[PDB]
DNA sequence: ATCTGTT
């Protein structure tokens, strides 16, 4: 068919920035295995006609066939970390930043990628080094090289030596420096070799907050298995790409909404336990083999998010309009006005009423047609 | 208080500095011992 | 549970976000942006009598509410969605805000508002308000109010302007942003592609060059003359570096969070000759914004106001009704008077140190607190119940003889006594305001020649095994102890202790923990010395520990 | 005490000085494993009686006499900064000398006379214990006072104290940025205002722990309703947002 | 009557 696109959030035990830079520069002296924590798969649209709610559900459920092994032949994967992109304007600000890109076409590469995505084994640096895409990988680290070069050379450029042949133009120094600098592998490798500390410090500021321990993830997105999988995947990856009406909500709201997505259960032979959170191996194996990461359970969360948000807003808006209209045209004293304000607001949003409303919007099936 | 009895002592003074025409409270004690 | 306690507070914050985002994107005209010549003109003045009339644009958004109503979730969502700068009016407020924000998802360090616009140590001892000013305009325009505010705060403003203009390499223009723009123009790239990466490569640039949305928390304790200064400072900085946002013609947006009822600000002054301290009340920022007519018309406060009601903690009826009556200024009836009669008790009951143990006493003076503390310390000795001891420690102050001579010469009045001057200046030499509530003894002073100094020495009394608080930023050194066995195991199991420290001494923390663990062995047999412990289980433990060690 | 009376693991294991990060991590992991194993063995041996056993471990040898602590030298131990929102306990005072504090005082302060005079006559340090139970030594509090008269600035005085406070009594103005659990108020007739009463009566969550010496609603007081009028008039505006 | 900003 067509290359399937994949976005992979990746992590490693150690210093992720140093290992990534060593991988990029080909200085195979600090590379380490990479663990894939979360991912999402999609196919290019190719058709403007917006499919109905029951068409995209089926199309998406056809991807995660029955074992988390995506259906396809050739794959295009983008490995990324935490951080916020700069220079872009939208409704909200981003939460992740791409790091590099690889293409898997051969049989061996496809088998390795499927094994990594199904069970959870780490990927050795050999495959990543061999399958890297140079033209697209280095289109990202293009302006940073120029900025770092200018900052390093920013020692006073007098450009007035004159003499016999040293009388280069005021603007000629920067022009020549730009011309002689290659915005590719060579420039980055030389800068790393000669100015390692400054380069590392500069890179650690564009990817703020990219080095966290497993307990941080467990505390933020856990402690439940269903939450730990679904909420992580939606909040970090799909929310910005899909860009619906739920892209301006914070993490607490998303967890609250997920609490109502009640679907059948099936206990596992065993769970994860403490004293193993010193590495990403146990958490990765636990997450990749879950039953919420494939099938019809993972193909129908975003639709429920949209439906629930719309259902809540529908009633909230009408109640607010009624209250405001009544408030704006009442002629009474202060005591009566305060009494009315608090009485109306209590009558609308008392605890039992909220409990009933919440019990009225609970689903027991991922299929939109059988909700 | 909740199902109890409250007994208080009050005074009214006729001096110019205190007030007069006004009632003042001195202390409050509980009287619920002999239920 | 915890799902229906956030239902109504998470659907009502969207309009606030929409309005703030709309406000923070409007563009100014080309004939309104302050130029860099205005500050050069100001820096070359001697008295505030030569200031002309000028305007500095800005915009505001108010968030007022009762204490305990839940206005923090708004800041949480704003930080998570928008790009802003979060500050605080004091140190406690900043620490609480950082705790919340970092406990939710993620955050950077949080500082005060004084550190943001360049407040130094010396400015703490300036004289505020010496030159007369009289409003001239019938309902004064914005320029009149701005000039009055700049005249009130003259010393700090002038010093900051001089320092900022001189420190920028004299007349050498800063090259942090200009070189990148020149290179981008030469190479023919998209606008803003290379300049916006300046903060990443330079790690000392101020935060006011990064965003134009400023959040001020607990703004009720700030004086009204600080609404202008901040604004002023912003423009100046952005005119010096020529930042990317200065070229797009944007203006600051100030989001002020507070409560206008249970908060006030005070101003004090010192009068020489008689050596007297005078304190009074003034206006704060929220009242300035709400009450003034010109500001109300300029900032359009009707479309930029959100109000939080409700209280989450009250579970009583009459108490809530009384609180509402007191807050909203309703008339007082006899039912409230009858209700409030349950809490009264004689004063001698309260002032006895043997009644109501562990309760806090609120007075209205610095002398009653001292008297009660002395009474309590005297009582804790003779009528001892154990596990409470009282001891004393010395404190001291050094003076300057030459500087005292100079001050006396400048102020005249040759006849002066060190004791009287020190007694008069008791409220200003110290660092914190609780120095007057301490139980201290008789004063004593001496003169040490050779070094030509005068030293005053005194004693202060403290209790043992009592809870205290640190009113300052002091460095501390950890040197042992971890509690009971279970607590020690729990602390060692999790790595949060490592993460709390900065990302520079992880190896140091590991080494310290390793040393403590190494010294933590032995003494197990002292535990085994418990009477009536065992006979053979001791040998079983011996064998087990030997096998484990092998 | 058997042949392994002193945990002969000591006499057969000598954990020498540390090394590069890898060696430090390996040693730390091995020590954690050993400590956890020995603790598990002992807990299985005895249990609850062992769980609450007293414990104390220090980098060096320390002794306590009355209200004083005698120790050799404070070598090692990571430095840190004390926060103003944390709770501590007053353990005592010590006369041990620390090089870091003295060197910092020499560095930051250019006043050599004060430093020398303090060196001739020393001051004690304060020893505290935090919530979790880690003994800490805290530095002294030094402040500088320079006056400004007319347009001249003169440095005049320096103060040296400890800078700790107790939450057992305070004024009413200070408590406007605090929260309490039990309160006992004390008004004074003659200068009573209603706002002071409102601020003082709202420091606690409930009314079961409140006391006072007079009734402020039956006495004479001053009122000023200017902000309340504006707030009430803003609630009838259809353009103001109200959040429950 | 009266508080808090600065490594
Ligand atoms: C049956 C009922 N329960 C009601 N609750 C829970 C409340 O008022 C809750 C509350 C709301 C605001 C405050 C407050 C406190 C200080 C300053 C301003 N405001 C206190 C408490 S209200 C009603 S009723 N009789 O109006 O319908």
């Amino acid at each position: 068919g067509t290359p399937v696109e994949v976005t992979a959030l990746y992590a490693t035990d150690g210093c992720v920035i140093t290992s990534s830079i060593a991988l990029l520069t080909n200085s195979l002296l600090g590379a380490e295995p990479v663990y894939i924590f979360s991912y999402d798969a999609y196919t290019h649209d190719g058709r403007a006609d917006g499919p109905t709610e029951q068409d995209r559900f089926e199309e998406s459920r056809a991807l995660y066939q029955a074992s988390g092994g995506l259906n396809g032949d050739s794959f295009r994967v983008t490995f990324c970390l935490l951080g916020t992109e700069v220079g872009g304007t939208h409704q909200a600000r981003g939460r992740t930043r791409p790091m590099f890109v690889c293409r898997f076409e051969r049989a061996d590469d496809v088998a390795a990628l499927q094994d990594a995505l199904a069970h959870g084994t780490p990927l050795q640096p050999d495959h990543i080094a061999a399958t890297l895409d140079a033209e697209a990988t280095f289109a990202l680290h293009a302006n940073m090289i120029l900025a770092l070069t200018v900052a390093i050379n920013n020692a006073s450029p007098r450009t007035g030596r004159d003499a016999a042949a040293a009388q280069y133009d005021q603007g000629a120094s920067l022009r020549s420096l730009v011309g002689r600098t290659s915005l590719g592998q060579r420039g980055l490798t030389t800068l790393y070799v000669h100015h390692e500390v400054r380069v590392l410090a500069a890179y650690r500021r564009a990817y703020y907050g990219s080095a966290q321990s497993p307990f941080w993830f467990l505390s933020k997105f856990g402690p439940d298995e269903k939450s730990l999988v679904l909420t992580t995947r939606y909040y970090l990856l799909q929310a910005q790409r899909l860009g619906g009406a739920g892209a301006t909500y914070d993490l607490q709201a998303i967890k609250d909404i997920c609490a109502t997505y009640a679907i059948p259960h099936a206990p596992r032979p065993d769970t994860v336990s403490a004293a193993s959170l010193t590495s990403f191996a146990a958490i990765t194996r636990f997450c990749c083999t879950s039953q919420y990461a494939r099938g019809a359970a993972a193909a129908g969360f975003p639709l429920y998010v949209e439906r629930r948000i719309a259902a809540d807003v529908r009633e909230t808006s009408a109640l607010e309009k009624f209250i405001t209209h009544d408030r704006s045209c009442l002629r009474v004293s202060d005591r009566e006005f305060i009494t009315y304000i608090y009485l109306a607001h209590f009558e609308c949003f008392s605890p039992p009423r909220l409990a009933t409303h919440l019990r009225a919007v609970t689903t027991h099936d991922p299929n939109p047609a059988a909700s | 208080a909740n199902n109890r009895l409250c007994v208080s002592l009050c005074q009214q003074c006729f001096a110019a500095k205190c007030d007069s025409n006004r009632l003042h409270t001195l202390f409050t004690i509980d009287a619920g011992t002999p239920c | 549970a915890e799902a229906f306690l956030n239902f109504t507070s998470m659907h009502g914050v969207q309009p606030i976000l929409k309005r703030i985002r709309e406000l923070s994107q409007q563009q100014l005209d080309g004939a309104q942006v302050p130029h860099l010549q205005w500050f050069r003109d100001v820096a070359a003045l001697e008295s505030p009598a030569g200031l002309p009339l000028r305007e500095f644009p800005f915009a505001v958004y108010l968030i007022t509410g009762n204490a305990g109503s839940g206005k923090s979730t708004c800041v949480q969502t704003i930080n998570e969605v928008l790009d802003c700068v979060v500050t605080g009016a004091t140190r406690i407020a900043a620490q609480n805000m950082y705790a919340k924000l970092s406990g939710a998802f993620l955050s950077r360090p949080i500082n005060t508002i004084f550190h943001e616009f360049g407040f130094r140590g010396n400015h703490v001892q300036a004289q505020l308000g010496q030159y007369p000013y009289t409003l001239t305009s019938n309902p004064a325009s914005l320029e009149d109010l701005q000039r009055r505010d700049l005249t009130y705060y003259w010393e700090v403003i002038l010093d900051l302007t001089k320092r900022a203009l001189a420190a920028s390499g004299g007349e050498e223009l800063r090259n942090e942003f200009r070189a990148l723009a020149a290179l981008e123009r030469t190479l023919g790239l998209a606008e803003g592609a290379l300049t916006r990466l300046a903060p990443a490569t330079h790690g000392a640039l101020p935060a006011f060059t990064r965003s134009n949305v400023i959040v001020i928390d607990e703004a009720g304790l700030l004086g009204r003359h600080l609404l202008t200064a901040v604004v002023y400072c912003w423009w100046m900085i952005n005119a010096l570096y020529h930042t990317p946002q200065y070229a797009a013609r944007l203006r600051p947006v100030l989001v002020c969070v507070g409560s206008p009822t249970q908060t006030a600000s005070l101003e004090s002054t010192f009068e020489h000759q008689k050596l007297r301290c005078s304190v009074r009340q003034s206006e704060n920022v929220l009242t300035y914004l709400i009450c003034n007519r010109t500001l109300r018309e300029y900032a359009r406060l009707s479309y930029s106001w959100a109000i939080f009601i409700n209280n989450k903690r009250c579970v009583e009826h009459e108490f809530g009704n009384l609180m509402k009556v007191l807050e909203y200024g309703l008339p007082i009836t006899e039912e409230h008077m009858q209700f409030v009669d349950r809490f009264v008790v004689p004063e001698n009951y309260i002032t006895n140190p043997a009644n109501l143990p562990g309760w806090t006493r609120l007075f209205s003076s610095h002398k009653e607190v001292s008297a009660y503390m002395a009474k309590l310390h005297a009582y804790l000795k003779v009528t001892r119940e154990g596990e409470f001891v009282v001891f004393t420690l010395p404190v001291l102050t050094f003076v300057s003889v030459k500087e005292f001579d100079e001050y006396r010469r400048l102020t005249h009045q040759p006849g002066l006594t060190i004791e009287k001057w020190l007694t008069a200046n008791a409220s200003r030499i110290t660092n914190y305001s609780q120095s007057q509530d301490q139980d201290a003894g008789h004063m004593r002073c001496e003169v040490h020649s050779k070094q030509q100094l005068v030293v005053a020495r005194n004693d202060v009394t403290y209790v043992l095994n009592s809870q205290i608080a640190v009113t300052a930023r002091l460095r501390k050194l950890v040197f042992g102890f971890s509690g009971t066995f279970r607590a020690f195991e729990a602390v060692l199991r999790d790595d949060s202790f490592v993460k709390t420290q900065g990302e520079t001494s992880v190896e140091f923390a590991y080494r310290f923990l390793s040393r403590l663990i190494f010294s933590g062995l032995i003494s197990f047999y002292n535990f085994l010395q418990r009477p009536g412990l065992d006979a053979t289980q001791r040998t079983l433990a011996y064998a087990r520990m030997g096998e484990l060690t092998a | 005490l058997d042949e392994q009376q002193l945990d002969v693991f000591y006499c057969h294991y000598t954990p020498g000085e540390p090394e590069t990060t890898a060696a430090v991590h390996t040693q730390f992991a091995l020590l954690k494993r050993a400590f956890l194993g020995r603790f598990r063995i002992l807990q299985e041996l005895f249990g609850e009686a062992f769980e609450v056993a007293p414990f104390s471990t220090y980098v060096d040898n320390v002794i306590f006499r009355g209200c004083e602590m005698l120790t050799g030298s404070p070598r090692g131990g990571l430095m840190s900064v004390a926060l103003q929102t944390d709770n501590y306990t007053l353990m005592g005072y010590t006369y041990a000398r620390v090089f870091a504090f003295a060197d910092e005082l020499r560095r930051r302060h250019a006043t050599a006379n004060v430093a020398e005079l303090l060196e001739e006559a020393p001051l004690p340090y304060v020893v505290l214990r935090d919530q979790h139970g880690f003994m800490s030594v805290v530095n002294t509090n030094i402040s500088e006072f320079v006056e400004s008269i007319d347009s001249t600035e003169l440095a005049m005085a320096i103060n040296a104290d400890y800078g700790i406070s107790s939450k057992l009594a305070m004024t009413i103005t200070r408590s406007q940025g605090l929260s309490l659990d039990k309160v006992a108020i004390c008004f004074t007739p003659g200068n009573l205002r209603l706002n002071s009463a409102y601020v003082a009566m709202s420091r606690t969550t409930s009314s079961e722990f409140l006391r006072m010496n007079l009734n402020p609603l039956r006495e004479r007081h001053e009122r000023d309703d200017v902000i309340s009028e504006h707030i009430l008039s803003a609630l009838r505006d259809p353009n103001v947002v109200i959040v429950y």
